[PDB]
Order: structure tokens, then C-alpha cells, then sequence
């Protein structure tokens, strides 16, 4: 949070109810992106996907 | 015919009226109760009150003179009023008082009879003149720790701590020529005064400038003087306004004009074409109000002032009003603006065109100090009218909407709400 980098977009008013919901909509994909990645990695080798890999039938 | 302005060392200004029965002369020092300091406060109102002590005022009473005096914030004046023919009878009595005499008014029997009356003076004011009292503190908190803060008539504190050695400490610094202007108002010519002025010699402390301080500033704040023994409730509120000689000087005076000034008693007032009035009147939320755009050299105060015997419902009072103020940014009717432009003019008139010379003095003296000259009514009007709605919607858009305020008050103000409410009503929720 820096007074320049904020005031650029929003001058001297808060966020606006709809811009919020917009961010919310975006954040919600961007997040479930990151976190589901970091977690699938942290558990590398362990996932059935990684085990489906080696194992053959 | 267009106001005269010529300087030979002493900047001599005059303004003629051919239908005036009398006239007036005097000086205006371009330094007022905001050139003082924390502990010398009221020095400028102390100077005014010796100047009218029976001594000097009995002198000019045989002569047929009457003296006028006032102190403001940015400025300070000393005026004398008489018949237009006794125009030398003025100039000489002025000359005596401000270069000739010094300790004739500065007696230890004079000064301890003036200071023992500017003490009773500032002890009926803060005691029983709440509307100005409230109005005065409003400056104290909005402009806290800065020039404008000091009450013009000075604190009873720094007013019992001051001797004659202090009247002078301010005199010999700020009572100069390069900070003053001589005025001629009413029924006299420019070639009557500036002649009778270059007739007299001498020069007091030539080359000397008066001194300076940290330029004033503004900060959102409150100060509350609750008093549940006082039958009403007095409140004054405002934002960082606009200075004298600011691009929006008139834009801002037009805004004030819109909501204006109420008196719940005069049936005339009840009918004004003011939107806010629709609300306030339902339950009789107050006894009166009025707005303003006080302009000073460095900073200003746009807001309003109200008294009310209605204690349980003050919270709406402040609410309806500050919401109206939002419209000025988002939804002001053009046809409201015209009624403004219109009414501004009528008010700005009785201000400038009153048949009383003493006013035309301070007006002249102050303005011809700060910008050099005066501005004509036709000049003012030519500006007032240029003003669109967009004028008012961009001025409120910076000055009014979501900006820090400055409340002050006394009486039954338990009902007057808090700062995160009040301040928050500067805006409205948007999608
Ligand atoms: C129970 C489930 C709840 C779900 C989540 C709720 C999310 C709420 C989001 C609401 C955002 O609502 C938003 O509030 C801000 C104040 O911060 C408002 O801002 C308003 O007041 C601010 C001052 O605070 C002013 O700067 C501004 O000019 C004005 O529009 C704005 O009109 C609105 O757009």
C-alpha cells in the first residue's frame, strides 16, 4: 500500500461496491489458482496423479 | 468614479460619494489578530480600546469627530468619521494619534482602565454570546496551532498578562507605513485628501517591514463545550474553504447562498426556495441557521452555523444539512443555482453599497492591501454570472465531498453526535 499506487486508480474515494464484487470475482479464480497449485506441488509424488503415472496395468 | 489609488510613500486610497452627507478617514494595518502570538493574544483589540477611551474620544468630541475601530484576522483598522468639510480636522487628529502622541494614551491610569474594561468585555462574550463564541472556537480547532486560531478579541488569559510594553511590541513592528493604507470614504475627493497628506512631513521607522509567521493550515477536528444549563444548543461546522483571491472565491460564495440562512420565526424565512428547508421544518429541528464562505489571506472556512432548542433531534439536523451539501457535487439543480446568483448579488450589495462610510473603509483598506486595488461590483457580478452548475459541481467535488470537517459548540449538545458519523455524511454510497 503506497499513497501513489493507490490514489492512481481511486483518487480520493474508497472502492465502489461493484468494483469490489468485480475484484472478488477475479480474486476468487486467481486464488483457487495459486493455492491449488502450491498444494499439488507440496504433495508431489503423493497424489494419485503422480502414482497413476508410474503404475501401469 | 472608479476609486483612486496613488502612493507617495503613504499609499493613499479614496472612494467618492456625491450623495453622502458625511465622510470618513482612517488607516488600515495589513496585519490583524492573526499576526499576534499565543500569549500576546488580544493585543490588537487592546489597541482598539484605548483608541476609544474617553480621553482621546473627548478630544475629538469638541472637534465634532467620531472614531471607528475594528480588528479582523488578516487586517486591523483605525478610522475617524466627521462632516466632509472638516476633512483636515480628521487628518490632523489622525496624525496626532499615530506619530505625534505616544504615551498620552499610554498612561498607567489610562491603560489600567482600558485593560480593566477589555477584560469585562471578553467576559460577557464567552459568557453570553454563544453563537460567536461557538463561531470563534470553530477557528481555534479548524486552524489549531496556526495564525487564524487566535480569537480576534483575545483570550482573557493572554489579556491579563499584557502591559503597555506589549501594546508597543506589536505597534513598533506592525504599525508601519508599508503595512498600512489610508482611506477616504463618503463625501470627499481624492484631491482633497492626498493634498492634505503630502502637506505633512516626517516618517516613522522608514524602510521597516512588519514580520511573518508560519503560514496557516487546516485539519479535521472538534471542540465541544457542553453546557446542559443553557436552554439551547449552538453548533458551527465547516471544511477547508477558499481564500480571498482564490479562483473559486465566488463559486464558493454562491454555494453558501443556496442553503443560505433560516429563521424559523419570520414567516418570510419559512417560504424560501431552499431544498434543505423541506426537511428541517417538519418537526422544527431548529430555531435558525445560516451558511458562509469566510475567506482569509491564506485559508478559508465553508460551512454553516445553527442554534436549536431541539435537543433530541439535533442528530437529524446535522444530517439533512450535510446530505444537502452532497447534492452540490452530484445533483444540484441549475434552477437552484440561478436563485443563488440572484440572491448573492442582493447580499453582496447591502455589503458593498450601504450608505455608511465606515464600512466602505475597512472593505477598501483590506482589499487594496491584499491584491492592491478594489474590485468593482460590475466586476464581481460579471464573475458570479459566468458560473455554471459545473462550476459548483467541481468545487464541491474537491472541497466538500468526503473532506475533513471542523465542528464546535455549546449548550445541550449531548445529542450532537460523534466525529465518525458527522464526517462520514460528507459522502453518499455509490454503485
Ligand atoms: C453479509 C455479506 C456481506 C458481503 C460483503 C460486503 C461487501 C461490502 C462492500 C461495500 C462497499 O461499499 C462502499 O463503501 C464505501 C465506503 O468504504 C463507499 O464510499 C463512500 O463513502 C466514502 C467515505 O467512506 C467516500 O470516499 C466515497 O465518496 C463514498 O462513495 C462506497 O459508496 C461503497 O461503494
Amino acid at each position: 500500500s503506497f499513497s501513489s499506487l493507490y490514489k492512481t486508480f481511486f483518487k480520493r474515494n474508497a472502492v465502489f461496491v461493484g468494483t469490489i464484487f468485480a475484484g472478488a470475482f477475479v480474486f476468487q479464480t486467481v486464488f483457487d489458482t495459486a493455492i491449488t497449485s502450491w498444494y499439488e506441488n507440496h504433495n508431489k509424488g503423493k497424489l494419485w496423479k503422480d502414482v497413476k503415472a508410474r503404475i501401469a496395468a | 468614479a472608479e476609486v483612486t489609488q496613488l502612493s507617495n510613500g503613504i499609499v493613499v486610497a479614496t472612494e467618492h460619494n456625491p450623495s453622502a452627507h458625511t465622510a470618513s478617514v482612517g488607516v488600515v494595518f495589513g496585519s490583524g489578530a492573526a499576526n499576534e502570538n499565543p500569549y500576546n493574544n488580544g493585543v490588537s483589540n487592546l489597541w482598539k480600546n484605548i483608541f476609544l477611551s474617553k480621553e482621546n474620544s473627548a478630544v475629538a468630541a469638541k472637534e465634532g469627530l467620531a472614531l471607528s475601530s475594528n480588528i479582523s484576522r488578516d487586517f486591523q483598522s483605525y478610522i475617524v468619521s466627521s462632516l466632509p468639510g472638516s476633512t483636515d480636522k480628521s487628518l490632523d487628529f489622525l496624525n496626532q494619534s499615530f506619530i505625534q502622541q505616544k504615551a498620552n494614551l499610554l498612561s498607567s491610569s489610562n491603560f489600567e482602565a482600558t485593560k480593566k474594561s477589555v477584560l469585562k468585555q471578553v467576559q460577557d462574550f464567552e459568557d453570553n454570546d454563544h453563537p460567536n463564541r461557538v463561531l470563534e472556537h470553530l477557528h481555534s480547532t479548524a486552524f489549531q496551532n496556526t495564525p487564524l486560531s487566535l480569537p480576534t478579541r483575545g483570550t482573557l488569559e493572554s489579556l491579563e498578562n499584557l502591559v503597555v510594553a506589549d501594546l508597543e511590541s506589536f505597534a513598533n513592528n506592525h504599525f508601519l507605513n508599508s503595512n498600512a493604507v489610508v482611506v477616504g470614504t463618503g463625501n470627499i475627493k481624492h484631491e482633497d485628501l492626498v493634498n492634505s497628506i503630502e502637506s505633512k512631513n516626517l516618517s516613522l521607522q522608514t524602510g521597516t517591514k512588519p514580520v511573518l509567521k508560519k503560514k496557516a493550515a487546516f485539519l479535521g477536528s472538534e471542540v465541544r463545550l457542553r453546557d446542559d444549563t443553557l436552554p439551547k444548543a449552538w453548533i458551527s461546522l465547516a471544511v477547508e474553504g477558499e481564500p480571498v483571491n482564490s479562483p473559486n472565491y465566488f463559486v464558493a460564495k454562491l454555494a453558501a447562498q443556496i442553503f443560505g440562512s433560516y429563521n424559523a420565526f419570520e414567516p418570510a424565512s419559512r417560504l424560501q426556495g431552499i431544498k434543505l428547508l423541506d426537511n428541517i421544518q417538519e418537526y422544527q429541528l431548529c430555531d435558525n441557521f445560516n451558511h458562509f464562505s469566510l475567506s482569509y489571506k491564506d485559508s478559508g472556512l465553508w460551512g454553516f452555523s445553527t442554534a436549536t432548542r431541539n435537543v433530541t433531534m439535533i442528530d437529524d439536523l446535522i444530517h439533512f444539512t450535510l446530505k444537502q451539501w452532497n447534492r452540490l457535487t452530484i445533483s444540484v439543480t441549475d434552477t437552484e443555482v440561478e436563485r443563488a446568483k440572484s440572491l448573492l448579488k442582493l447580499q453582496l450589495g447591502q455589503l458593498y453599497e450601504s450608505g455608511n462610510p465606515v464600512n466602505d473603509a475597512n472593505l477598501l483598506g483590506a482589499e487594496v492591501l491584499i491584491k492592491g486595488s478594489k474590485l468593482s461590483l460590475g466586476e464581481a457580478f460579471k464573475k458570479i454570472d459566468a458560473i455554471t452548475v459545473k462550476d459548483v459541481k467541481a468545487w464541491a467535488g474537491k472541497r466538500l465531498w468526503d473532506q475533513d470537517i471542523a465542528i464546535a459548540g455549546t449548550g445541550q449538545i449531548e445529542g450532537l453526535l460523534d466525529y465518525m458519523r458527522i464526517r462520514s455524511d460528507m459522502s453518499m454510497m455509490r454503485w
